[PDB]
């Protein structure tokens, strides 16, 4: 067994081993989530096709129950093993308590499994952010996200990755009450938002919708072709 | 100085400098100074505080009906010796039904804090216990230090600014095998006021005083009824 | 040039407790105040962007029904704590049949604070005040990342500790009520946060010998605030 | 205090080179890797007497490339080892730090390893203005396209798009790159307009290696 | 103690981990494979490597390892390393096998595999695997499919990847002629010849030094055929024929 | 102790099963429900003594559900019963061994429908009918006198109907109401609960 | 006590194992010795010089039999070879209480060159300095395989491992063909090994071991003199 104390204090009062870690989250592609009153919108931008590659093997978003959806940044192996973590915790809630999994309650999972890590012997922290998105009982749409260090938060709009600072900067001065008025206006405040970030033409994006009763719906490039139109037709216009 | 690190690595000259640094940490608490009559076994304490209303921190603890002792160090491992200082006193109570012998309790202490000082990361345990008790060969007094070195005495004072009161209790010990509680009381008052500078001295809220006596249960005094045995000094001479 | 994490100082002291005090500073600032009438208990949330949800972080977290806590510097960690607290009050009632003290609350934290190791990772980056109403009235501890408790009539910890602290000690009395106690420690609080004092940036909790632990919420809240 | 850091191939050094295109002021340059000398103690005093020159002249900015070179390699010419490097180092962040007259001079950096070199230099005061060097977009990488490629009579088939997407990390380095190959592979058959399998050779000897 | 510790899990001030992409650098020498698929069947085009006049050539294979009853693998990289995965999914397939009774799909063989490869660079101060591997095979529910591995522990799907030491020089000519679902398995082959024409130094093309293995999906066999040294020179020379031909047509 | 049964057509699985939980002589709740879904073309039929039916059935029933979310895809039928074989099978020799008895009903799109058959020593049996309890020894024979290959699922029911008059005329224990599914291409279906007025 | 749990064996920066490297090179400054498979059997012959003339040459053995059939040479340091010669024995001893038959000679290298990686990626050991030959006839057909301190091994027809063994290869090459008998390839290997030896090639200098379809066994120095005469 492997004993050494990886994460430890600076002389100064930081965790050098954790910081080190938000710079892998710096560099990842860049996920965009905002939560209308009826229907979430989330979507990762930077898909990053080759065209010789199968389109689904690639995916960021996917879900943890029926109405948890989950998309993250960072570097993917540690990704995969987090979900592979949460999707058992969520299911054993069910032999539990009889309802399915809050979307609070999935949260504080990841973040107390993300914290510890940052605690024990022989063990670098985890690289990776996340976004935890659903739409729990009696139907109040929120979203959190998660912080290496393991500070689990909510949002109202938010967004991570390569290039997240001015994408931030962008929805304060863009979110409206009105901008979440209609579920296809929703959608049109997510690709004017990817649309300010690392290019993504339509080519390199791909939301994905939940209307809190489905399950995840991603629309395939033929609305985001259309939608992408109809953005820039009223830009086109307007200025 | 690569020699400066750990536990394990000696000396060229032959001072394993992790146990003298450790010795730093008791002189950093604040002094305390223990005695003995033929009958009895007073040690007294002096409290400090960070501001004037945090309240003070306590040093003398109550181990048994017939052991008492004093802290000076780190609080927490203080504690840490505290909770095994009282298990291996009410089980010995519960298997030979009898009160342990206090000779017989510091040499389970100095088997305790010897093993972290031959290990491999593994600290000393800094700390500054001064214990009193009873055997059936009446008072005793006895220190340790964080060396695993315990010292059998019949007075001693330790903590910051202790070798003022040192010298006091040198040139006092002939009389202190004759006298009742209370003047032994108030000859270790004095040497309190001794190590302290020139303006402030005991008021009332800042010491303690715990009694073992030969008919008497362990007993501490704390802010109120010490104030019986604090009137009946002199005024500091300058 | 790597020293392990159980080591000494020349001066004695040791590296990563002291390394640990520092973090504190670091954190947003809290005020608690013992009063005979009951404990106040009142922080900041330094909030950071417009986006974000003010509610879903907190400071002010409650143990048992008739103690609360506060907490600074770091905050996932400090989670840890708070989940050994709350199993500790429920296994004395267990026991007892009573209720746990607001002293004895404390050192069974303490215990848990240095023990970090080798065998068997590091000290805990957070600091606690535990505000509480046993048998002997209305309580204020505070602890350290080192473990050394002690009981406080009026604490301020977080990054404008010092600060606040030489302001705190010429307004407190030992007869204060709690009505006056609420308002002087908002009057501290609005000294030296960085934005303007309204009813989402800061929250309070009062515990009473009458009723158990309140917290306050913004409907209550802002009339102390209209009336400063 | 001025300095510059990023991959191998950004704008460092050519940046530098526009800034003096459009100075008034006196200007010199050379190289960290130059500061050891086969001999002892050398190095340091060329240092001293140097910044003392620079200082003695006239509005003036002196910038050195690559000290970093000095901080990561070592040549068995050099007498001794690091035992020099320290000391010349040391006098060197001295004497941007002297406690006399620092005189008319300001300073720009340019390292591909900052990271690892001594941060005592990095000391605010010593060093003020402190930027990155990233990797240029590709929608930019469109423009460095232009760039290369307006005075140059290209054939028509010219689909520059196709050809930035090539290394997906490339650099402005390598667009001058592909663009003098292809050039070269006229003049060896004496055409004149630079045609798009040619940019394919291009691409496939300059980068496949 | 703690001054021999070398610390291969921890992270670099700049974000990144040092220690794999240390062992993605020794991955991109000392091997060739690649892979193709666009209809019924999949290959596996590797490159030998010690071609000495003094071997026995036996094994029935060099780089090509049967795993389950109707998939197989190609390795790249440390040899040593190799031979304990190879026999490490070998028995994570048939696990599953004595646990559902029904053949492992593709698929979820790779992600088992792949989580032992991340354990690796994530604790116990342990040196990671220099493997990177390909994985062809057959499933219902998908049907023919094509995984590339990595060292880091982060797969993907794929039709056509190299991972060669001129392996960017393949990719960047695979997707310069390629055809999504028309190549047959002939025009592959064709296509698979042209390939390490280019990325192979040695030049003509010996046939002892490449290796090419065909899964095809006969109706209860998924037949895996390492196919013989009589049948890949008539191959090469077809490739031969056609380029003198539009050579000097052109 | 009770009674299910499994008649199983073409392209159809037709399953019933008793709604009595019992206690020493009183029966505690007259509306109980023996099934378990897994997917939407699976189901689960357990019999036995108090504990086991609930805590081994929904130990199998999060291992299924588990499995979908990890690969995109269900298990087939066949898979889904034989996973449950080996672990009644492995739990066998332990210190604490699981007394459930079972048949398992599930449609895949490939093989069509299908029926299997369990008891607690973990043997299967494809079959094209089954049952369990005490009212399999009346019920068998009405159901092999009366069963062809191809029957459709319109007179599959009136079987059942025949099947369950016999075991109200013949058999001591009291069974008043009965709960039908049928499983086909669009997945579960409830029937009607079919049942005998004791006013 | 316990151990280190920490590899003390890290990739080059240029991606290159170097304490696998560093154990080559011991291997190359060891005892030469060659290896030839000729259609009826293996000849494994070594090169053993004392050093001294106080030295009892029949004491120790450089080849070792494994089981019935499969014998086993080295070119290294002594002390490691030992190690992995007992740890063999075992396991061709396991293979035999389960299946009741003696080892392929291919399965065993399969097993003794998983120990040699498994060694050289643990916590807190340096890796085996020995490389090894081993030999065998298993279902008519002979074999002749190569491991190497990596954990790695080949199927070679004729191979040579130790001082000078890049020479020995090019003579092995003008050489051997593939139609020999047991007895030329004694003659041959002798002819190989007298390359590099000194002057005096006598009974108890080298030491060679055979493999038939009877089985592997053992040279005596008996008619070892009878090779060694009317030899070169
Ligand atoms: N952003 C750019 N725009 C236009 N040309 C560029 C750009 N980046 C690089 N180049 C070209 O490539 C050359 C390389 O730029 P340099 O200034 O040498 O970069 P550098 O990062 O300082 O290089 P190193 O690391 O010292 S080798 C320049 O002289 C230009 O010809
Ligand atoms: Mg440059």
């Amino acid at each position: 067994s492997y004993d050494r104390a990886i994460t430890v204090f600076s002389p100064d009062g930081h965790l050098f081993q954790v910081e080190y870690a938000q710079e892998a989250v710096k560099k990842g592609s860049t996920a965009v989530g905002v939560r209308g009153r009826d229907i979430v919108v989330l979507g990762v931008e930077k898909k990053s096709v080759a065209k010789l590659q199968d389109e689904r093997t690639v995916r960021k978003i996917c879900a943890l129950d029926d109405n948890v959806c989950m998309a993250f940044a960072g570097l993917t192996a540690d990704a995969r093993i987090v979900i592979n973590r949460a999707r058992v915790e969520c299911q054993s809630h069910r032999l539990t308590v009889e309802d399915p999994v809050t979307v609070e309650y999935i949260t504080r999972y990841i973040a107390s499994l993300k914290q510890r890590y940052t605690q024990s012997n022989g063990r670098r922290p985890f690289g990776i952010s996340a976004l935890i998105v659903g739409f729990d009982f009696d139907g109040t749409p929120r979203l959190y996200q998660t912080d290496p260090s393991g500070t689990y938060h909510a949002w109202k709009a938010n967004a991570i990755g390569r290039g997240a600072k001015s994408v931030r900067e962008f929805l304060e001065k863009n979110y409206t009450d009105e901008a979440i008025e209609t579920d296809d206006l929703t959608i049109k405040l997510v690709i004017k938002a990817l649309l300010e970030v690392v290019q993504s033409g339509g080519k390199n994006i791909e939301l994905a919708v939940m209307r809190r009763d489905q399950s995840l719906k991603i629309l395939n490039p033929e609305e985001i072709e259309k939608y992408v139109a109809e953005i820039e037709k009223e830009k086109e216009e307007n200025e | 100085n690569q020699y400066d690190n750990d536990v394990t690595v000696w000396s060229p000259q032959g001072r394993i400098h992790q146990i003298e640094y450790a010795m730093e940490a008791v002189k950093q608490g604040s002094a305390t100074v223990g005695l003995k009559s033929k009958t009895h076994a007073v040690l007294v304490a002096l409290k400090r505080a960070q501001s004037e209303l945090a309240a003070h921190q306590k040093k003398i603890l109550h181990v048994d009906n017939h052991i008492g002792i004093s802290i000076a160090g780190l609080t927490a491992d203080a504690r840490l010796l505290c909770n095994f200082m009282r298990q291996e006193c009410l089980d010995s109570r519960f298997v030979f039904d009898r009160p342990l012998p206090v000779s017989r309790l510091v040499s389970l202490i100095g088997s305790k804090t010897q093993i972290p000082t031959q290990r491999y990361g593994r600290r000393p345990y800094g700390v500054g216990l001064l214990i009193a008790g009873y055997d059936d060969m009446g008072p005793h007094i006895f220190q340790t230090c964080p060396s695993a070195n315990y010292f059998d005495c019949r007075a001693m004072s330790i903590g910051a600014r202790s070798q003022s009161a040192r010298t006091y209790l040198e040139r006092h010990m002939s009389e202190f095998m004759e006298c009742n509680l209370n003047e032994l009381v108030k000859h270790g008052l004095r040497a309190l006021r001794e190590t302290l500078p020139a303006e402030q001295d005991l008021t009332t809220k800042n010491v303690s005083i715990g009694i073992v006596g030969k008919d008497l249960e362990f007993t501490i005094y704390d802010d109120d009824d010490v104030s019986p045995f604090l009137e009946g000094l002199e005024e500091r001479p300058q | 040039y790597d020293r392990g994490v159980n080591t000494f100082s020349p001066e004695g002291r040791l590296f990563q407790v002291e390394y640990a005090i520092e973090a504190i500073k670091l954190g947003s600032t809290a005020i608690g105040i013992q009063t005979s009438e009951g404990v106040c208990l009142a922080v900041e949330k330094r909030i950071t962007s417009p986006l974000m949800e003010p509610s879903s972080i907190e400071k002010i977290v409650e143990i048992d029904a008739h103690i609360g806590c506060a907490m600074s510097g770091l905050i996932a960690d400090a989670k840890t704590l708070i989940d050994k607290a709350r199993v500790e009050t429920q296994n004395h009632w267990f026991t007892y049949n009573e209720t746990m003290t607001v002293e004895s609350v404390t050192q069974a934290v303490s215990n848990l604070a240095l023990q970090f190791g080798e065998e068997d990772s590091r000290p805990f980056g957070v600091a606690l005040l535990f505000g509480g109403v046993d048998e002997k009235g209305p309580q204020l501890f505070h602890m350290d990342p080192s473990g050394t408790f002690v009981q406080c009539d009026a604490r301020a910890i977080g990054s404008a500790s010092e600060g606040a602290q030489s302001s705190l000690q010429e307004v407190y009395h030992k007869s204060m009520t709690l009505k006056e106690a609420i308002k002087s420690s908002l009057i501290i609080l609005k000294q030296v946060m960085e934005e303007k004092l309204n009813a989402t940036n800061i929250e309070l909790a009062t515990v009473q010998p009458g009723q158990n632990f309140h917290m306050f919420t913004k409907e209550e809240l802002e009339e102390v605030i209209k009336d400063i | 205090g001025v300095i510059l850091y990023g991959p191998p191939g950004t704008g460092k050094t050519l940046l530098a080179k526009a800034v003096a295109n459009q100075t008034s002021a006196t200007f010199l340059r050379v190289v960290g890797s130059e500061l050891i000398q086969k001999y002892l103690g050398d190095g340091p005093k060329l240092v001293r007497e140097l910044f003392r020159v620079a200082e003695e002249h006239a509005p003036s900015i002196v910038f050195i490339d690559e000290i970093d070179a000095i901080g990561t390699k070592r040549y068995d010419s050099n007498s001794g080892g690091e035992r020099e490097i320290q000391r010349t180092m040391l006098e060197l962040l001295n004497q941007l730090d002297g406690f006399d007259s620092r005189g008319d001079v300001k300073v720009i950096m340019a390292t591909n390893r900052i990271e690892t070199l001594d941060p005592a230099l990095i000391r605010p005061g010593r060093i003020d203005r402190k930027i990155e060097f990233p990797l240029p977009d590709e929608k930019t990488k469109k423009r460095i396209f232009q760039i290369h490629t307006s005075r140059m009579t290209l054939a028509d088939d010219v689909t520059l798009d196709d050809l930035i997407m090539a290394k997906d990390d490339l650099s402005g380095a390598d667009i001058k790159a592909i663009c003098t190959e292809a050039g070269l592979m006229a003049l060896r058959e004496r055409r004149m307009k630079v045609t798009n399998e040619d940019f394919k050779k291009s691409k496939e000897n300059v980068l496949y290696k | 103690s703690r001054r021999y510790d070398s610390r291969t899990t921890i992270f670099s001030p700049e974000g990144r981990l040092y220690q794999v992409e240390y062992a993605m650098e020794a991955i991109g020498h000392a091997g060739t494979c690649l892979g193709i698929l666009a209809n019924d069947g999949v290959l596996l085009a590797a490159e030998r490597r010690n071609i000495h006049k003094l071997l026995d050539e036996v094994f029935f294979s060099e780089k090509i390892y049967k795993l389950n009853e109707d998939m197989a693998c190609s390795v790249a990289g440390i040899t040593s390393d190799a031979n304990v995965l190879t026999n490490e999914l070998r028995l994570i397939a048939q696990r599953y096998l004595l646990q559902y009774q029904e053949p492992i799909p593709c698929e979820q063989l790779v992600t088992a595999l792949c989580d032992i490869k991340q354990a690796y660079t994530q604790f116990g101060g342990k040196r990671p695997f220099g493997v990177s591997l390909l994985y062809i095979g057959w499933d219902k529910h998908y049907g023919f499919q094509l995984y590339q591995s990595d060292p880091s522990g982060n797969y993907g799907g794929w039709k056509a990847t190299c991972i060669g030491n001129n392996s960017a020089a393949a990719v960047s000519m695979l997707k310069q002629d390629y055809k999504e679902g028309e190549m047959t398995l002939k025009s592959a082959l064709a296509l698979a010849i042209k390939v390490l024409n280019k990325t192979m130094d040695v030049s003509k093309l010996s046939a002892e030094k490449v290796e090419i293995a065909t899964l095809t999906r006969e109706n209860g066999k998924t037949v895996i055929r390492v196919l013989k040294q009589k049948e890949v020179e008539q191959l090469i020379k077809k490739h031969e024929e056609e380029e003198a031909k539009a050579e000097r047509e052109k | 102790m009770e009674y299910l049964i499994g008649i199983q057509g073409p392209d159809y699985v037709l399953v019933a099963s008793d709604r009595v939980a019992a206690s020493n002589i009183v029966q505690m709740k007259d509306d109980h429900d023996k099934m378990f879904k897994m997917s939407e073309k699976i189901l689960l039929l357990c019999v036995g003594e108090a504990g086991d039916t609930v805590q081994f059935a929904e130990y199998i029933q999060k291992n299924v559900q588990l499995y979908k979310m990890r690969n995109g895809y269900e298990l087939s039928p066949t898979a889904a019963a034989n996973f449950t074989r080996r672990n009644l099978a492995d739990c066998l020799r332990s210190r604490t061994p699981y007394h459930v008895n079972l048949l398992l009903a599930g449609y895949d799109e490939h093989e069509g429908p299908a029926l299997y058959y369990m008891d607690y020593l973990a043997a299967l049996a494809k079959a094209p009918f089954a049952a369990h309890g005490y009212g399999a020894f009346l019920t068998l024979s009405i159901l092999d006198r009366y069963y062809t290959p191809t029957i459709s699922r319109e007179r599959a029911v009136e079987l059942l109907r025949k099947c369950l008059e016999e075991l109200q005329k013949r058999f001591i224990l009291n069974l008043p109401t009965f709960s039908v599914r049928i499983i086909d291409k669009n997945g579960i279906h409830d029937l009607d609960n079919i049942s005998f007025p004791k006013q | 006590e316990r151990g280190y749990s920490f590899s003390l064996t890290t990739f080059s920066p240029s991606g290159k194992l170097v304490q696998i490297e560093y154990a080559l090179a011991a291997v190359a400054g060891g005892a030469p010795s060659v290896g030839i498979k000729a259609a009826n059997g293996v000849v494994l012959a070594t090169e053993k010089k004392q050093k001294s003339i106080l030295y009892d040459e029949r004491s120790v053995h450089k080849v070792e039999p494994i089981t019935k059939h499969i014998g086993l040479v080295y070119s290294g340091m002594g002390p490691d070879y030992r190690v992995l010669v007992h740890r063999a024995r075992k396991l061709a001893q396991q293979y035999y209480l389960v299946y009741q038959e003696p080892i392929p000679t291919a399965q065993l290298v399969q097993r003794v060159a998983s120990v040699m990686q498994e060694y050289t990626q643990s916590g807190g050991v340096r890796p085996f300095g020995v490389s090894l030959l081993i030999c065998g006839w298993n279902e008519g057909r002979p074999y002749l395989f190569q491991s190497d301190p990596s954990g790695a091994y080949f199927a070679w027809k004729a191979t040579a491992m130790g001082k000078n063994y890049v020479n020995g290869k090019t003579f092995l090459e003008k050489r051997y063909n593939e139609d020999l008998e047991l007895e030329d390839a004694i003659h041959t290997a002798i002819l190989t090994l007298k390359e590099s030896f000194e002057g005096q090639m006598t009974e108890d200098n080298i030491e060679v071991g055979i493999c038939n379809e009877a089985g592997f066994r053992r040279l005596t120095p008996t008619e070892v003199k009878d090779y060694l005469a009317a030899i070169a």
